[PDB]
C-alpha cells in the first residue's frame, strides 16, 4: 500500500544530518555548517558521514585535538570532488 | 522479448507486431458501419457523448474527402483527420492533371500505399486507424472500401469498424442491400446500432448518418433531420 | 550526416563528456608557465626522448603569430588542429583591423571554439588545455589558460598536466616579487618548478623564453646544464 | 516498461505512452475555464508566483483582433504555437483580406502538433490551449491537448485541480445560453472558487479576464479593471 | 537504458531541462534587487588560488548602454547567449531607430533557450538577470534553463539561493533608496559566501534613469565595505 | 527516408573486425570453384547444381563476362554477387570513355576492391558475402586474382574458394606447374572439381569459362560434355 | 514587350503645423489618356495619430501598405505598444531598400505626430531615403505645389514681412486653394479633394470637389 | 461506493465526480483510496469524511514524485 520516497536532503536535511554526525567529536566552536552543505549539492547521508569521520582524520594527521574549519574543507574535496569518480548515485538516480 | 520495438524487424515465426499493435487500437474506438444500397452507399457512426459540456455536433468521426468520397473513420483521431487530409490532396493532383473526378480503385489504392508506406521502417511507427471509403458514380455505381493499419484494402457489400466488430456484421447479413434502394436503408442502417452498446457501458450517445447516391444526385452530404428522426423514431421497437 | 547529442547532462548536474576529457589531460605531460615584468618564461618537462629520434618534430610550444606563444597538454593530435585553426583567425585578424592580435583575443577564439564544440552534434569535446603566453603592444606580459570546457583564465603563474597540483601548490609558497627581479632569476623559479616535479633532472627539460621583442629562443641544453648546476648550488650550500 | 521511451514505439495495449506523458504536463499548470453565451466567449485564468514579491505568470495572449488563448503548461512551448497562431491569422488577412475563422484556424493546429508525434525523437507539444473566438457563426470555446485532438465544446476547464471546476458547469449550463456580459462573468468567477483551497480566493492580482463580443474587440482585463467585475460575488459557504 | 535527449517523464516534466535546473546549484551566487531609484546588481567571484587573476573573471556584463546582466550556473556557455543578446539590440536599433526595452530583451533570448534537438543539442546551464532602465522604468528579469522568465523584485541565483532568498524577503520593501539597496545587499553576501569579502572578491554595478549603466570598481567600491 | 552513418562494424577488445570474420564463413559455404591460369590462359571452374529438377539450368550463369576479354567467377552467396557485377560492368566503361582502350585486369581489381573496402567501413551496411576470381589475358601475358569481402587482393597461380577449398589447395600443389596447355589445365579443373561433387558431373552440373589471346568466352555444354568425357 | 511599370499619377501634400499635421491628395486613378475611376484617395490611417500618403506605381502602392499594416501588427504583439511616428520611418526605409535591384515606384510621405503632440513630416525617394521637413508635396505636381508653400508658409524671398506660425485655420484655405490651381494645368490632378487632419484627438476626414475634366 | 460503507461519509460526495478523477485504478487501488482518505481525516481529527479527503488519497495511491515543479502555465 505505501511507497515511501527517499530522496536526497535538500539543504536544511543536509544541515540536519551534520549536526547528528558531528554532536560527538571535538571541533572548533567556531565553525558552520550550513556553508558545508552548499558544497555538497546531490549528496547521501552516508557520504555526510564519511566527511565528519574524514577530517577528523586530519587533526589525528598532524597531532592536534580538535578539528578547524579548513579540515572539514580539506575533507570535502577529498570526499565530494575526489571520490566524484566513482559517486554511486547518477545511474541510480534513474534506478538503472 | 526485444522482436517487436520497431517495425523494421520481423518476429523469429516471422509476423511484424508494431502493426498488430496498432491494430489493438483500434477496437477501442466505438463503431463505424457502412452498408452500399442499390444505388448509392449509406454511413453510419454511433458517437459516445463523454460528457454533456460537449457541443452537439463537434468532433465528427464523419469526414468528407471529395465532392463525391466519404470518409467514415475509427481509431486515435488525431491519425484520422492526418489520412483525411491526404486523401482529399490526393483527389486535388487527380483532378488538377487529368482533368476529371478520381475513381475509387485507384484512390483507395493511392491511400493504401501511403499507409503501407509507415509499416517499414524504424523512424516512423503505423497508423492507429481504420476507415471507409465510399461513394457513387453515374457510370459506375456505388462502391465500397475499407483499409486496415496494415494497409490492405478490399470491396465490400456491408462493413464494420470499431469496438463490435462482429456483433455488427452479424446482422448486416440478414438485410437484403443488393434491392433496397437508399431510403428504406437509413432505417436500417440505425436499428442495427441501437442493439449494440449496452446502456450500461455508456448513458448516452448520437446517432450520426452520412449518405451518396444518385438521390443526393451524386454529391456526398449528411442526411437531413427530418430522415434520421424517422430512424430515430424507428429506435425503441427493437424492444418487442 | 551523423546527428547524435554526445554531451548530455547528467542527472545530478554534470557534463560527463566534458570531465572525462579532463582527466586525458591529466595525465599528458607536464607544462609550466610563469610570466616576468619584462620576459616571460615558459617550458614544458618530460620531453621523454628515446636518442632516437628528430628532436624538433617532437615540439610541444609553437608560435601563433611573432608575439603570441603556446604550450599544452592532452594528447597531441587534437592540438595541433586547434593551433593551425588558431593560426588562421590571427592571420584573419590581420587583413581586417591592422593590429597584430592581442593575446587576450586569441584565448577568446580558442575557448569559444571549445564551448560550441562541447555542444554541437556528434563531437567529443577536445581533450587539451592550453597556456597562451604573449607581450602584447604596449608591453604587458600577461599568459592565460583554457580549460577543455571551454573557460579562459588569466593567471600569474600556473602549471598543467600529470602532476600538476603538486607544483601549483608549490609556486604559492615560492612566487614572490623578488622571484622575477632578473630575467635569469626568473628562469631559476622554473628550473626549481619542475625540479620538484617528474624527475627530468636536465634532460627531459626544455625552457623556452621571450623578451617581448624577440620571438621565441629555446636555449639549448648547455645553458640548462649550467642553470640547474647553480640552481642545486645554491642549495647545496645553505642546507 | 521498454515500451516507454520514444514517441514512435506502440505498446503491446495500443496506448503511446508519450502522448500520455504529456497529459501529465498540463495537468500542472494552474486552472482557467472558458465558456460562451449566444453572443459573447469569455475565458478566465487563474495566475500563479513563485515569491511573494515576484510578479505572476500571464497565461491569456492575444492572437487577433476576434481571437485569443489561454495557455497550460511548460510556457516555451506556448510561445512556439502562439507565433504560429499569429503568423496564420495575419497572411489570411494579407491574402484574402477577411478575418480568418476559428474552426479553420485549429484544423491547423491539429495537422500542426500531429507531425511530431509520430516521427523520431520527436517530442510532442504540451500545451493547454483554450481558444475563444469569432466565426460569421457567433462565438466558439475550443480546447486542444497534446495528442493533437481539438474539441468542440461550450464550457470547459483544463489544468490543475480542473474537475471540480466542470462539476460546477454542468449544473449551470442550462442558464449560460441568456445572460449578459455580467453574469456570464460571474457564473465563470464561481468556477474558480471551487477550485481553489478553502481559505484564498480572489485577490485581485492573481486572476484575469478576456472577453471578446459581437459588437466587441477582444480585450484583456488586469489587476485593476478586473475589481468592477470580481465585486458582486457572495462569500464561500461553509 | 539510455533516453534520448527529448523525452518526457511518468510525472511529465522532461529530464534534461529538469538536470539543468539542477546544474544552476553550482555556480556563484548573485543578488539582484529593483529599486525605483534604479537597479543594483551584485555578485561574487569564488577566487580559486593566490596566482589567479582577479579581474580576469566576470559575472556583470553590459549587453547594451542602459541593460546589464548577471551570470550563474556555467559559465563558458552564457557567453554564447550575450552574444546573442547584444546582436538583437544592435537590430532593434538598427530598423527602428530606438532603444529595446528591457522585457522584450528577455524573450528574444527565452526563445533560443529551448531549441535543442537532433535536426537542423542540449539545453543552457545558465540562469541570467536583466537590469535595466526601458521607459518604464527600472526593471528587473530572470530566466530559466527551461526559458521560463518573470519580473522579479529581489532575486538570488547561485549556489546559496534559497538561503539568501529567506533572508530579502524580510528587508525588502518598495520604497527603497538606491544608498541603502547597495547596504543591504552586501549584508547578504558577507554571510553567504566562503571567504571575507573584500574589494576583490565581489563586484557590484547600477544602471540609473539618469545616467547609462555603470559598474563601480575598486576605488568606489570599499567606501561601502568599511561603512558596512 | 535516410540512413544510419554510423558504422556496425567496429574493432574487438582483441582487434579484430569481428563482421568482416562472419563474412569469410559465409564464402566457406558456398559453392566450390576453382582457377587456374597456364602459360596461354586461365580457365575458371565451377560446380552448379540444381536442388530439383523443375529448375532450368539454362536461365542463370554463374560465370560471367566483365568486358571482351574478362570473366569473373564466385563462391558466396547469389544476390550479393549480381550487384557488384553490374558495379564491375560499369567500372569497365568509364575507364573506356576516357583511354579509349579495354581495362588491364589489374585495374578492374583495383576498383572493384575498392568498392568492397568501402561498403565494409559506410554507414549502416553489412559487407559483402562473396569472394571472386578475375582472369584476363592482357598483353599477351593472363591473370589470376581473387578478392574478399575485406576488400584486399591477391595474384594466384592456381587456387580454390567454397567448400572444402584447403583440400583443393593441397590438391593443386601436388598437380599445378608451370607449363601447361589450357587444355590441359581444364582437364585438372575437373579433376579438382571432382573431389567435392556428388557422383554424377554431368555436362550441366558444372560451368567452365576460359580466356585466351582471342579473349574470354565461355563454354557451351556440347564440349563441355567432351571434357567431362575421358575424365578422371 | 512587358514593361513591369507604369505610371497612374496622383498628388499628395503634407504640411507640420506646431499641434497638428494635415495631409492631403487628390482622388483619380488613371493611366494612359483614360479614366479608371473618380474615387481613389490616398489617405491611409496608419494609426491614429498616423497617416501616410502613398503615390505611383498603383499595383505597388497597394501592396506596400499591406506590408505595412502586418508589421505595426508584429511590433505590438513583440512588445506591447504601437509604434511611434519616427519608428515607422525607421522602418520603412530598411522596406523600400531591401528591393534595391528591383525598386517600388512608390513616393511617400508620413505625416502625423511625435511624442510630445507636435507635428512631423517625413518624406521618401523611391529607394529609402527621408529626412524630417515642415512640408512637402510629392506626386505628379509636386513641381507646381513646392514653391508656392516656400513663400507662404516658409516666408522666403520676402522683405518685412511679419514671422507668425501657420494656424489651423489659415492651413486648411491654404491647401484647399493650392489644389485648385495645380487643377487647371495638371492632367492628372483629380476631381475630389480628400483632406485628412490630424490632431491629438483623433483623425477628421474632409472631402473637396474640384474640377473633373 | 462499496467499500466507503463502514466510514462515516458526510453527503458532500459526488462518485460520479470521484470515479471521473481516479482514471487507469483497478478494484485495488479503489479500494485503496478508501483506506488512505479514512486516515487522513483522523491525522486532522476530523471524523466525518469530505470531498478533498478522498482527493488527497488519490495523490497518495499514485505515488507521484514531488520535484519543486511549479514553474508552468
Amino acid at each position: 500500500d505505501r511507497k515511501i520516497e527517499f530522496s536526497l536532503p535538500d539543504l536544511e536535511g543536509r544541515t540536519h544530518i551534520f549536526k547528528i554526525h558531528a554532536r560527538s567529536m571535538s571541533v572548533e566552536r567556531d565553525i558552520r555548517f550550513e556553508l558545508l552543505a552548499r558544497l555538497c549539492p546531490n549528496s547521501t547521508g552516508a557520504e555526510i558521514r564519511s566527511v565528519c569521520t574524514e577530517a577528523g582524520m586530519f587533526a589525528i594527521r598532524a597531532r592536534r585535538k580538535i578539528a578547524t574549519e579548513k579540515d572539514f574543507l580539506e575533507a570535502v574535496n577529498k570526499v565530494i570532488k575526489s571520490y566524484a569518480k566513482f559517486s554511486a548515485t547518477p545511474r541510480y538516480m534513474t534506478y538503472n | 522479448t526485444g522482436y517487436d520495438l520497431s517495425a523494421s524487424t520481423f518476429s523469429p515465426d516471422g509476423r511484424v507486431f508494431q502493426v498488430e499493435y496498432a491494430m489493438k487500437a483500434v477496437e477501442n474506438s466505438s463503431t463505424a458501419i457502412g452498408i452500399r444500397c442499390k444505388d448509392g452507399v449509406v454511413f453510419g457512426v454511433e458517437k459516445l457523448v463523454l460528457s454533456k459540456l460537449y457541443e452537439e455536433g463537434s468532433n465528427k468521426r464523419l469526414f468528407n474527402v471529395d465532392r463525391h468520397v466519404g470518409m467514415a473513420v475509427a481509431g486515435l483521431l488525431a491519425d484520422a483527420r492526418s489520412l483525411a487530409d491526404i486523401a482529399r490532396e490526393e483527389a486535388s493532383n487527380f483532378r488538377s492533371n487529368f482533368g476529371y473526378n478520381i475513381p475509387l480503385k485507384h484512390l483507395a489504392d493511392r491511400v493504401a500505399m501511403y499507409v503501407h508506406a509507415y509499416t517499414l521502417y524504424s523512424a516512423v511507427r503505423p497508423f492507429g486507424c481504420s476507415f471507409m471509403l465510399g461513394s457513387y458514380s453515374v457510370n459506375d455505381g456505388a462502391q465500397l472500401y475499407m483499409i486496415d493499419p496494415s494497409g490492405v484494402s478490399y470491396g465490400y457489400w456491408g462493413c464494420a469498424i470499431g469496438k463490435a466488430r462482429q456483433a455488427a456484421k452479424t446482422e448486416i447479413e440478414k438485410l437484403q442491400m443488393k434491392e433496397m434502394t437508399c431510403r428504406d436503408i437509413v432505417k436500417e442502417v440505425a436499428k442495427i446500432i441501437y442493439i449494440v452498446h449496452d446502456e450500461v457501458k455508456d448513458k448516452a450517445f448520437e446517432l450520426e448518418l452520412s449518405w451518396v447516391g444518385e438521390l443526393t444526385n451524386g454529391r456526398h452530404e449528411i442526411v437531413p433531420k427530418d430522415i434520421r428522426e424517422e430512424a430515430e423514431k424507428y429506435a425503441k421497437e427493437s424492444l418487442k | 550526416s551523423y546527428d547524435r547529442a554526445i554531451t548530455v547532462f547528467s542527472p545530478d548536474g554534470h557534463l560527463f563528456q566534458v570531465e572525462y576529457a579532463q582527466e586525458a589531460v591529466k595525465k599528458g605531460s607536464t607544462a609550466v608557465g610563469v610570466r616576468g615584468r619584462d620576459i616571460v618564461v615558459l617550458g614544458v618537462e618530460k620531453k621523454s626522448v628515446a636518442k632516437l629520434q628528430d628532436e624538433r618534430t617532437v615540439r610541444k610550444i609553437c608560435a601563433l603569430d611573432d608575439n603570441v606563444c603556446m604550450a599544452f597538454a592532452g594528447l597531441t593530435a587534437d592540438a595541433r588542429i586547434v593551433i593551425n585553426r588558431a593560426r588562421v583567425e590571427c592571420q584573419s585578424h590581420r587583413l581586417t583591423v591592422e593590429d597584430p592580435v592581442t593575446v587576450e583575443y586569441i584565448t577568446r577564439y580558442i575557448a569559444s571554439l571549445k564551448q560550441r564544440y562541447t555542444q554541437s552534434n556528434g563531437r567529443r569535446p577536445f581533450g587539451i588545455s592550453a597556456l597562451i603566453v604573449g607581450f602584447d603592444f604596449d608591453g604587458t606580459p600577461r599568459l592565460y589558460q583554457t580549460d577543455p570546457s571551454g573557460t579562459y583564465h588569466a593567471w600569474k603563474a600556473n602549471a598543467i598536466g600529470r602532476g600538476a597540483k603538486s607544483v601549483r601548490e608549490f609556486l604559492e609558497k615560492n612566487y614572490t616579487d623578488e622571484a622575477i627581479e632578473t630575467d635569469d632569476l626568473t628562469i631559476k623559479l622554473v628550473i626549481k618548478a619542475l625540479l620538484e616535479v617528474v624527475q627530468s633532472g636536465g634532460k627531459n627539460i626544455e625552457l623556452a623564453v621571450m623578451r617581448r621583442d624577440q620571438s621565441l629562443k629555446i636555449l639549448n641544453p648547455e645553458e640548462i646544464e649550467k642553470y640547474v648546476a647553480e640552481i642545486e648550488k645554491e642549495k647545496e650550500e645553505n642546507e | 516498461n521498454q515500451y516507454d521511451n520514444d514517441v514512435t514505439v506502440w505498446s503491446p495495449q495500443g496506448r503511446i505512452h508519450q502522448i500520455e506523458y504529456a497529459m501529465e504536463a498540463v495537468k500542472q499548470g494552474s486552472a482557467t475555464v472558458g465558456l460562451k453565451s449566444k453572443t459573447h466567449a469569455v475565458l478566465v485564468a487563474l495566475k500563479r508566483a513563485q515569491s511573494e514579491l515576484a510578479a505572476h505568470q500571464k497565461k491569456i495572449l492575444h492572437v487577433d483582433n476576434h481571437i485569443g488563448i489561454s495557455i497550460a503548461g511548460l510556457t516555451a512551448d506556448a510561445r512556439l504555437l502562439c507565433n504560429f497562431m499569429r503568423q496564420e491569422c495575419l497572411d489570411s488577412r494579407f491574402v484574402f483580406d477577411r478575418p480568418l475563422p476559428v474552426s479553420r484556424l485549429v484544423s491547423l493546429i491539429g495537422s500542426k502538433t500531429q507531425i511530431p508525434t509520430q516521427r523520431y525523437g520527436r517530442r510532442p507539444y504540451g500545451v493547454g490551449l483554450l481558444i475563444a473566438g469569432y466565426d460569421d457563426m457567433g462565438p466558439h470555446i475550443f480546447q486542444t491537448c497534446p495528442s493533437a485532438n481539438y474539441f468542440d465544446c461550450r464550457a470547459m476547464s483544463i489544468g490543475a485541480r480542473s474537475q471540480s471546476a466542470r462539476t460546477y458547469l454542468e449544473r449551470h449550463m442550462s442558464e449560460f445560453m441568456e445572460c449578459n456580459l455580467n453574469e456570464l462573468v460571474k457564473h465563470g468567477l464561481r468556477a474558480l472558487r471551487e477550485t481553489l483551497p478553502a481559505e484564498q480566493d480572489l485577490t485581485t492580482k492573481n486572476v484575469s479576464i478576456g472577453i471578446v463580443g459581437k459588437d466587441l474587440e477582444f480585450t484583456i482585463y488586469d489587476d485593476d479593471d478586473v475589481s468592477p467585475f470580481l465585486e458582486g460575488l457572495e462569500e464561500r459557504p461553509q | 537504458y539510455d533516453r534520448g535527449v527529448n523525452t518526457f517523464s511518468p510525472e511529465g516534466r522532461l529530464f534534461q531541462v529538469e538536470y539543468a535546473i539542477e546544474a544552476i546549484k553550482l555556480g556563484s551566487t548573485a543578488i539582484g534587487i529593483q529599486t525605483s531609484e534604479g537597479v543594483c546588481l551584485a555578485v561574487e567571484k569564488r577566487i580559486t588560488s593566490p596566482l589567479m587573476e582577479p579581474s580576469s573573471i566576470e559575472k556583470i556584463v553590459e549587453i547594451d548602454a542602459h541593460i546589464g546582466c548577471a551570470m550563474s550556473g556555467l559559465i563558458a556557455d552564457a557567453k554564447t547567449l550575450i552574444d546573442k543578446a547584444r546582436v538583437e539590440t544592435q537590430n532593434h536599433w538598427f530598423t527602428y531607430n530606438e532603444t529595446m526595452t528591457v522585457e522584450s530583451v528577455t524573450q528574444a533570448v527565452s526563445n533560443l533557450a529551448l531549441q535543442f534537438g537532433e535536426e537542423d543539442s542540449r539545453p543552457f546551464g545558465v540562469a541570467l538577470l536583466f537590469g535595466g532602465v526601458d521607459e518604464k522604468g527600472p526593471q528587473l528579469f530572470h530566466m530559466d534553463p527551461s526559458g521560463t522568465f518573470v519580473q522579479c523584485d529581489a532575486r538570488a541565483i547561485g549556489s546559496a539561493s534559497e538561503g539568501a532568498q529567506s533572508s530579502l524577503q524580510e528587508v525588502y520593501h518598495k520604497s527603497m533608496t538606491l544608498k541603502e539597496a547597495i547596504k543591504s545587499s552586501l549584508i547578504i553576501l558577507k554571510q553567504v559566501m566562503e571567504e571575507k569579502l573584500n574589494a576583490t572578491n565581489i563586484e557590484l554595478a547600477t544602471v540609473q534613469p539618469g545616467q547609462n549603466f555603470h559598474m563601480f570598481t575598486k576605488e568606489e567600491l570599499e567606501e561601502v565595505i568599511k561603512d558596512i | 527516408e535516410r540512413g544510419y552513418s554510423f558504422s556496425l562494424t567496429t574493432f574487438s577488445p582483441s582487434g579484430k573486425l569481428v563482421q568482416i570474420e562472419y563474412a569469410l564463413a559465409a564464402v566457406a559455404g558456398g559453392a566450390p570453384s576453382v582457377g587456374i591460369k597456364a602459360a596461354n590462359g586461365v580457365v575458371l571452374a565451377t560446380e552448379k547444381k540444381q536442388k530439383s529438377i523443375l529448375y532450368d539450368e539454362r536461365s542463370v550463369h554463374k560465370v560471367e563476362p566483365i568486358t571482351k576479354h574478362i570473366g569473373l567467377v564466385y563462391s558466396g552467396m547469389g544476390p550479393d554477387y549480381r550487384v557488384l557485377v553490374h558495379r564491375a560492368r560499369k567500372l569497365a566503361q568509364q575507364y573506356y570513355l576516357v583511354y579509349q582502350e579495354p581495362i588491364p585486369t589489374a585495374q578492374l581489381v583495383q576498383r572493384v576492391a575498392s568498392v568492397m573496402q568501402e561498403y565494409t567501413q559506410s554507414g549502416g551496411v553489412r559487407p559483402f558475402g562473396v569472394s571472386l576470381l578475375i582472369c584476363g589475358w592482357n598483353e599477351g601475358r593472363p591473370y589470376l586474382f581473387q578478392s574478399d569481402p575485406s576488400g584486399a587482393y591477391f595474384a594466384w597461380k592456381a587456387t580454390a574458394m567454397g567448400k572444402n577449398y584447403v583440400n583443393g589447395k593441397t590438391f593443386l600443389e601436388k598437380r599445378y606447374n608451370e607449363d601447361l596447355e589450357l587444355e590441359d589445365a581444364i582437364h585438372t579443373a575437373i579433376l579438382t572439381l571432382k573431389e567435392s561433387f556428388e557422383g554424377q558431373m554431368t555436362e550441366d552440373n558444372i560451368e567452365v569459362g576460359i580466356c585466351n589471346e582471342a579473349g574470354f568466352r565461355r563454354l557451351t555444354p556440347t564440349e563441355v560434355k567432351d571434357y567431362l568425357a575421358a575424365i578422371a | 514587350r512587358f514593361s513591369p511599370y507604369v505610371f497612374n499619377g496622383g498628388t499628395i501634400l503634407a504640411i507640420a503645423g506646431e499641434d497638428f499635421a494635415i495631409v492631403a491628395s487628390d482622388t483619380r486613378l488613371s493611366e494612359g489618356f483614360s479614366i479608371h475611376t473618380r474615387d481613389s484617395p490616398k489617405c491611409y490611417k496608419l494609426t491614429d495619430k498616423t497617416v501616410i500618403g502613398c503615390s505611383g506605381f498603383h499595383g505597388d502602392c497597394l501592396t506596400l501598405t499591406k506590408i505595412i499594416e502586418a508589421r505595426l501588427k508584429m511590433y505590438k504583439h513583440s512588445n506591447n505598444k504601437a509604434m511611434t511616428t519616427g519608428a515607422i520611418a525607421a522602418m520603412l526605409s530598411t522596406i523600400l531598400y531591401s528591393r534595391r535591384f528591383f525598386p517600388y515606384y512608390v513616393y511617400n510621405i508620413i505625416g502625423g505626430l511625435d511624442e510630445e503632440g507636435k507635428g512631423a513630416v517625413y518624406s521618401f525617394d523611391p529607394v529609402g531615403s527621408y529626412q524630417r521637413d515642415s512640408f512637402k508635396a510629392g506626386g505628379s505636381a509636386s513641381a507646381m505645389l513646392q514653391p508656392l508653400l516656400d513663400n507662404q508658409v516658409g516666408f522666403k524671398n520676402m522683405q518685412n514681412v511679419e514671422h507668425v506660425p501657420l494656424s489651423l485655420d489659415r492651413a486648411m484655405r491654404l491647401v484647399k486653394d493650392v489644389f485648385i490651381s495645380a487643377a487647371e494645368r495638371d492632367v492628372y490632378t483629380g476631381d475630389a479633394l480628400r483632406i485628412c487632419i490630424v490632431t491629438k484627438e483623433g483623425i477628421r476626414e474632409e472631402t473637396v470637389s474640384l474640377r473633373k475634366d | 461506493q462499496i467499500h466507503s460503507r463502514k466510514m462515516n461519509v458526510s453527503p458532500d460526495v459526488n462518485y460520479e465526480e470521484l470515479a471521473r478523477c481516479t482514471d487507469d485504478f483497478n478494484g485495488a487501488q479503489c479500494k485503496a483510496v478508501c483506506v488512505e482518505a479514512g486516515m487522513i481525516a483522523l491525522r486532522r481529527g476530523a471524523t466525518e469524511l469530505t470531498h478533498e479527503d478522498y482527493m488527497e488519497g488519490i495523490l497518495e495511491v499514485q505515488a507521484k514524485k514531488k520535484a519543486n515543479l511549479q514553474y508552468y502555465a
